[PDB]
């Protein structure tokens, strides 16, 4: 899961 | 917004989708290509080809099961594409270039025309 | 093999995708949570739900066009889930986290899962 | 386009  | 993204997610939908083509799981077509037939999710085709995308947003065509080719098209060519569509993978060779980007070309698939172009002109 | 790939081709896809459910072209199935329905894809729910998965390869369910789901289901929570599986993006915050994880343990969504208890731990 |  990453900050888009 | 302040969502938070799964970098895989987009990769692993492709991938299940391949797996339900390759077990003919809700496949509502078959694309015939002169003596060879393809059954395929209207959705992915649509969201991968722009020939397609028009076919299938016929309020009339939307609504068959069988669609036929042109005959020029090769059915190698055809199922290459096909792969791709399904995988983001392109299996391009000295072989099969011509055949692939023709197919490109009729199926209205801009990147893979793109990528042709290119490996055609470093070979010249 | 020797094939090349085309790294943004699964975004696209799915991209695509989530323009058609948006237009409601060639959605085959209509989801009930409650009093709200929300219309999809068979095949882009089997791919990124191991319930739908389950659902739409039985004999007789993968032909209804109504699935109705427990009453228990918040259709919040499906709608942030519903909308994660077309875009990758989960819109998780202080507010749903709780509805999101009941609906992802349900949908059977263990990414989705994994983030919420992870994001809950580090709250408590 | 990459080499996978
Ligand atoms: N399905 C869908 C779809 C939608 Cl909804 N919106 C816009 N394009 C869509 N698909 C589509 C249209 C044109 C082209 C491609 C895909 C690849 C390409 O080279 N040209
Ligand atoms: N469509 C399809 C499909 C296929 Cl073909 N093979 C394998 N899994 C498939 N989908 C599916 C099954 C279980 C789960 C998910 C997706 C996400 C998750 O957390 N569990
Ligand atoms: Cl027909
Ligand atoms: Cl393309
Ligand atoms: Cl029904
Ligand atoms: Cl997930």
């Amino acid at each position: 899961w990453v900050i888009p | 917004d302040s969502c938070i993204q799964f970098t895989r997610h987009a990769s692993d939908v492709l991938l299940n989708l391949n797996r339900l083509r390759s077990r003919d799981i809700l496949t509502d077509v078959v694309i015939v290509v002169s003596r060879e037939q393809f059954r395929a999710h209207k959705t992915v085709l649509m969201a991968c080809s722009g020939l397609f995308y028009s076919i299938f947003t016929d309020q009339l065509k939307c609504n068959l099961s069988v669609i036929n080719l042109d005959p020029e098209i090769n059915p190698e060519g055809f199922c290459i594409l096909l792969d791709f569509m399904y995988t983001s993978r392109l299996n391009l060779r000295e072989g099969n270039i011509m055949a692939v980007m023709a197919t490109a070309m009729y199926l209205q698939m801009e990147h893979v025309v793109d990528t042709c172009r290119k490996f055609i002109k470093a070979s010249e």
